[PDB]
Order: structure tokens, then C-alpha cells, then sequence
């Protein structure tokens, strides 16, 4: 993903002071709850009714640590996204059938919640360097659908 | 929103289709299936090889509900009630993907009815599907 | 559509941003220039850059529209009807950028709304937004 | 972008039997008769309050044979399309100010037109091959958007 230098030390630098195990259950939480249509993936998940069942949901903040897990590897190799998630890829359209389209939705709650946390210092500068990389992951996530 | 003439058009348009809609239905459902590989994604279920059953079966309950829609053009949201409940409980299609079938229904309509497509019905049909998408993902959130 | 309870949540958040709409207004669109560079083809008349007057002035505009919808949330698209036919005749921007800027204001929002923006009302939020886009963009044709 | 040598060949054999006048003009009037908004770039062209005066208008039909020229152009460097467009998106961006999405339009309108023309034998393989070709042209014109 074309990415300048300054795009990607600016992205590496603010990555280090992420909590991936909060900021993945939250950005989780806020895609089931901002655009309730993707609840019809995770109904085995219990109880998403209320937007506090939702974001308290054990199973979605266990869930979002590993999407962020997996979202922290890729910052570590952005030369290289299709093919660090060539498999993950191949699981959510074989075995998942998950609509690509709601890879971008993730992206777009991820970028807020990011605001949310850092308020001032994501700058627009700092989000515009966010949006390519989120678009990148979502079109490396995409790459393996047929 | 649809304007008097929007409304002759696509009565005229539809009416030609007439016993044909169920196949033009098929049809819409094959090009997007190949032109457009993600909307598969919906349909895990199906046997989607060329011709086959399910998709010949679909093709006509997704025609139906628009000659319904067709022939309730003033009463839109009333007349495809049941199929928004549908689609905001049940099926949960991601909201960009009613462009892909509208797309690919106006294709299958420019093939098989050449003299009937004129720029003006081109341009209804186009508002008339985005009417019927709008309804249908009315009640999503 | 809107429910009752994300008419609260829009006049709480929206009554938080007070006199700093304006401000938000063009921090938003500072976002959007810089995130989705194709939206800048609007704007080939205007210092883009950072700290510009004619993109601070530009905020406040959009800020004071907002404003409007939320005071008159039971009437959008009367409130903002002289807004909608601006854009329908003479602006004229593609639908598509009316999501990337209401992406921007929700992430201007939540960088500056650190106790209001739960997901409860960044839900209410992102809806009313594209109910305000829907209706500026309901008489393109 | 990834077309089959199959898919190649389609595009190939049917744009052979392209009446470029035609279809050019009939692709650029319905562009303006569909999607209204689009008519903003062409004040020039005269009159084009109805569909009939756009679809009349000489200057709407001589620019439609000079867009497909370009395009034509494009099918023969099928493996280059960033390369041969450049020059044409620095146009598009720098001096006339087209917003991308407008690529993406034409580019389908384009396909319901050769469809019209073609009828039986615009199949669906045809048209997934032809909808590559359109999405690769208009991310090509849309490269050098800065
Ligand atoms: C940043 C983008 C995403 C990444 C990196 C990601 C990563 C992952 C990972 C690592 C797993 C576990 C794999 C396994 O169980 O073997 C997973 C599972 C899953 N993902 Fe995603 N994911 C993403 C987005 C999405 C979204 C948008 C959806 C649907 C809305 C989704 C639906 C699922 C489902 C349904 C599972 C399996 C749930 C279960 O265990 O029952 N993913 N994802
Ligand atoms: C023009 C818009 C559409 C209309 C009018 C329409 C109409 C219908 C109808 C009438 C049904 C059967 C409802 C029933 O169970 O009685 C149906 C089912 C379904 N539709 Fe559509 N549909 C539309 C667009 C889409 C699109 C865009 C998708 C996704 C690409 C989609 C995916 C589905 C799925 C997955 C089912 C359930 C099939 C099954 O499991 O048997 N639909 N649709
Ligand atoms: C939240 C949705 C939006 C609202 C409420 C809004 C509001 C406004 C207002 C009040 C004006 C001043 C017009 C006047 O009265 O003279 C304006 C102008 C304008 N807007 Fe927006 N706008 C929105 C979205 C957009 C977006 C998506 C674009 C394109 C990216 C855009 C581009 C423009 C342009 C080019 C002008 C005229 C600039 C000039 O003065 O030369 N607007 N808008
Ligand atoms: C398939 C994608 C397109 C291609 C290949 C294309 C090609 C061209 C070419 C060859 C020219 C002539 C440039 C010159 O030598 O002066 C041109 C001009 C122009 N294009 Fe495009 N075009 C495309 C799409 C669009 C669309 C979608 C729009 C806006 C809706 C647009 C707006 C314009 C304008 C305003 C001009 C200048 C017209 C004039 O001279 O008055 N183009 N384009």
C-alpha cells in the first residue's frame, strides 16, 4: 500500500500507545451496534439486544482482541498485507461468508473509536495515514473472494 | 421521488417483460453472481452453476416482488411491507449490494427489450430500483 | 427512520458542540480534504490549506445547517428545502461524498466529545446524518 | 488488472464490432439523461434540458466518439491501463476537476449500452469480463487524483 514514510512512522508511532485488548472489543462492539445488520454473523455470540449487552459482551471483547491481534500484525508488515492475510482471507469467504463490504465498515468504526481514545493528537494528517491503511487491510482481506 | 412520467415508463417497460419476468429475473441473478463474486456471499446455500434450479426458482420470487412493486408504484413502502421486514430481520444484505442487482437487471433488460430501452425509461427504471432498494433497506436501523 | 430516542441523543450530543460547530465544522471538512483527496475536485477555488479562512468560513456554514436540522429534527426536509434545491441545480456533488464527510464529522466529534460519544448516540449520530445527506440529495432527479 | 486470456479474448472479439460513433455518443447521453447531476462539466455543450435535445446534441456525440476513442486506446494496453491513462487522469484532476465516481458511472452506463446493442450475445461472461475492463479504467483514470 503506497505509503509515505511520514504516513508510516506517524501510523507506528501512535500504534504503540494502543490497548489492544480494549480497542478491539470496542470496535467491535461499535460495528454490531452503529450498523446492527452485521449482528447475522455472530448470533451464536448470545445477547446483543441492548447497546450494553453488546459492548459488555464477554465473547465480543474476547472476539475484537483477536481482530485487533491480527490488525497489529499487518501494521508489521504493510509492504506485505495481501500476503500476510492471504489465509484469513480464504476463511471469512470459504468458510465464513462474510461480505467484503463489511471489512470497510469495520475499518471506518476502527478510525473513530481511534478519535475517541486520542482525541487531539489524531490529527486529520494522522487519520488521513489511517484511512490508507484501513483501506489497504480491508482490500488485502478481500483479495482472496471468488 | 418518481414522477408521473417515471411511473408510465416503468408500467410500459414492465409490461413487455410480461410472462418473460421470471427468466430476466434468473438472468439478473447469473451476471451478478459472475460479474460481481462477493454478492455470492449471501448464498452459501445455492447450487450457483449456469441453469440450475435454485437460481431459476429465486429468479421468479425476486420478479414477482417487483411486478408487485410495479403494480403498487404509489404505495411503495405499504405494498413491499413484508418484504422489508424481511430484509431488515432476516436477510441482512449490506445496503451497497441492491446497486449490483439494479445494475445487472437493467443489463438484462437492455438485452432483451432493445426498442423499449429508450434514455428516458433507461432513467426511470434506474429512479424505480433505487425507490425499491431504499424501501427495502427502510427499517435496517 | 428516526426514533424518539435518537432525537434525544442528536439534541444532547449537538447541544454539547454548542459554539464550537463552526470550528468542528471546518475541522471536519480538513479531514475530509486530507483522507479523500477526490472531494477537493469541488473546492478548486478555495486555499485548502491548513488554517485557511475560506475553509474555517466554510465550516461555520456547514455548522449553522446542521444546526438547523437539529432544531428542526421533526421537520428536515422543510427546514433544509432551500439547501436541498442548491444542491440539486447548481452544486451538484456525487451522492458518494456525502458518506465521507459525515464519516469526518463523527470522527471530529469523537475527538473532541470524549463523554458523549458512546456507541448508543455515535449510532444516532452516523443515522441522522444520512438522513440529513438523504434529503439533500432527494431532488437530483 | 486480472483478466483471464479468455477474458482478454471476449473483450477483444466483441469490441471489434464496435460502431465507436454510435456507441460513444449513446454512452455519454445517457451518462447526462440518468444521472443529471453529471451535466455540471458540460455547460458548454448547449442545450440539454431534455433528453432529446441531450441525445441531439452534436457536441454531446462528438465528444462520445472522442471518450471511446481513448477507451479503444486502453484495450490494446490491457496490461498497462495506469500507463496509458496518465496523462488523461493529470487532465481529468488538475484542469477539469472530475470527481472519480463520475468514471465508475460512465463505465456501467458503457456496459447497459453494449448491451443494448449486442442483446443475446452481451452474456453474462461477456459482461463480467467487460466489468473488469471498466473498473480498471476508471481506477486508472483516477491514479493520478491528488
Ligand atoms: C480487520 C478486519 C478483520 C480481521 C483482521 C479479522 C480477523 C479474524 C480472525 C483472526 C478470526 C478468527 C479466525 C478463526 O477462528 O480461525 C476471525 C473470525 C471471524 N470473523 Fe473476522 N476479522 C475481520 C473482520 C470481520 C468482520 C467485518 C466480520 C463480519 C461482520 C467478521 C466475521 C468473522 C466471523 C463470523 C468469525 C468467526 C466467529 C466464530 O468464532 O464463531 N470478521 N476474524
Ligand atoms: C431488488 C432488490 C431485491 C428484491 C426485490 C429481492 C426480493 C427477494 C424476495 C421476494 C425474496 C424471497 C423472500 C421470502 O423468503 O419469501 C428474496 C430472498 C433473498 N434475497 Fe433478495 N431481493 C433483492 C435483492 C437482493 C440482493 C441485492 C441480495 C444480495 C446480493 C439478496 C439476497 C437474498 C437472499 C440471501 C434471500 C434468501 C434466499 C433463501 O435463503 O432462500 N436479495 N429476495
Ligand atoms: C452534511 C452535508 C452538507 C451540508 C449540510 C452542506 C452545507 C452547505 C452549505 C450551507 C453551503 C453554503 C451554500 C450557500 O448557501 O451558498 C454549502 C456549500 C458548498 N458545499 Fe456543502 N454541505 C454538505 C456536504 C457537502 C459535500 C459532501 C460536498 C462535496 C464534497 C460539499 C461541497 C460544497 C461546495 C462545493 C459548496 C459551494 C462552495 C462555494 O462557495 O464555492 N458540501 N454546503
Ligand atoms: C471512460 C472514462 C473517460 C475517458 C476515457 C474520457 C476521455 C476524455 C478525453 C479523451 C477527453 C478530451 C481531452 C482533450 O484532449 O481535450 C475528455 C475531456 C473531458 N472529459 Fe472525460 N473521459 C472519461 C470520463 C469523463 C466523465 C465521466 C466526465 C464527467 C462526467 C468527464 C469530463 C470531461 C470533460 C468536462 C472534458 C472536457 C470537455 C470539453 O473540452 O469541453 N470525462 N475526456
Amino acid at each position: 500500500v503506497h505509503l509515505t514514510p511520514e504516513e508510516k512512522s506517524a501510523v507506528t508511532a501512535l500504534w504503540g500507545k494502543v490497548n489492544v485488548d480494549e480497542v478491539g472489543g470496542e470496535a467491535l462492539g461499535r460495528l454490531l451496534v452503529v450498523y446492527p445488520w452485521t449482528q447475522r454473523f455472530f448470533e451464536s455470540f448470545g445477547d446483543l439486544s441492548t447497546p450494553d449487552a453488546v459492548m459488555g459482551n464477554p465473547k465480543v471483547k474476547a472476539h475484537g482482541k483477536k481482530v485487533l491481534g491480527a490488525f497489529s500484525d499487518g501494521l508489521a508488515h504493510l509492504d506485505n498485507l495481501k500476503g500476510t492475510f492471504a489465509t484469513l482471507s480464504e476463511l471469512h469467504c470459504d468458510k465464513l461468508h462474510v461480505d467484503p463490504e463489511n471489512f470497510r465498515l469495520l475499518g471506518n468504526v476502527l478510525v473513530c473509536v481511534l478519535a475517541h481514545h486520542f482525541g487531539k493528537e489524531f490529527t486529520p494528517p494522522v487519520q488521513a495515514a489511517y484511512q490508507k491503511v484501513v483501506a489497504g487491510v480491508a482490500n488485502a482481506l478481500a483479495h482472496k473472494y471468488h | 421521488v418518481l414522477s408521473p412520467a417515471d411511473k408510465t415508463n416503468v408500467k410500459a417497460a414492465w409490461g413487455k417483460v410480461g410472462a418473460h419476468a421470471g427468466e430476466y429475473g434468473a438472468e439478473a441473478l447469473e451476471r451478478m453472481f459472475l460479474s460481481f463474486p462477493t454478492t455470492k456471499t449471501y448464498f452459501p446455500h445455492f447450487d450457483l452453476s449456469h441453469g440450475s434450479a435454485q437460481v431459476k426458482g429465486h429468479g421468479k420470487k425476486v420478479a414477482d416482488a417487483l411486478t408487485n412493486a410495479v403494480a403498487h408504484v404509489d404505495d411503495m413502502p405499504n405494498a413491499l411491507s413484508a418484504l422489508s421486514d424481511l430484509h431488515a430481520h432476516k436477510l441482512r444484505v449490506d445496503p451497497v449490494n441492491f446497486k449490483l442487482l439494479s445494475h445487472c437487471l437493467l443489463v438484462t433488460l437492455a438485452a432483451h427489450l432493445p426498442a423499449e430501452f429508450t434514455p428516458a425509461v433507461h432513467a426511470s427504471l434506474d429512479k424505480f430500483l433505487a425507490s425499491v432498494s431504499t424501501v427495502l433497506t427502510s427499517k435496517y436501523r
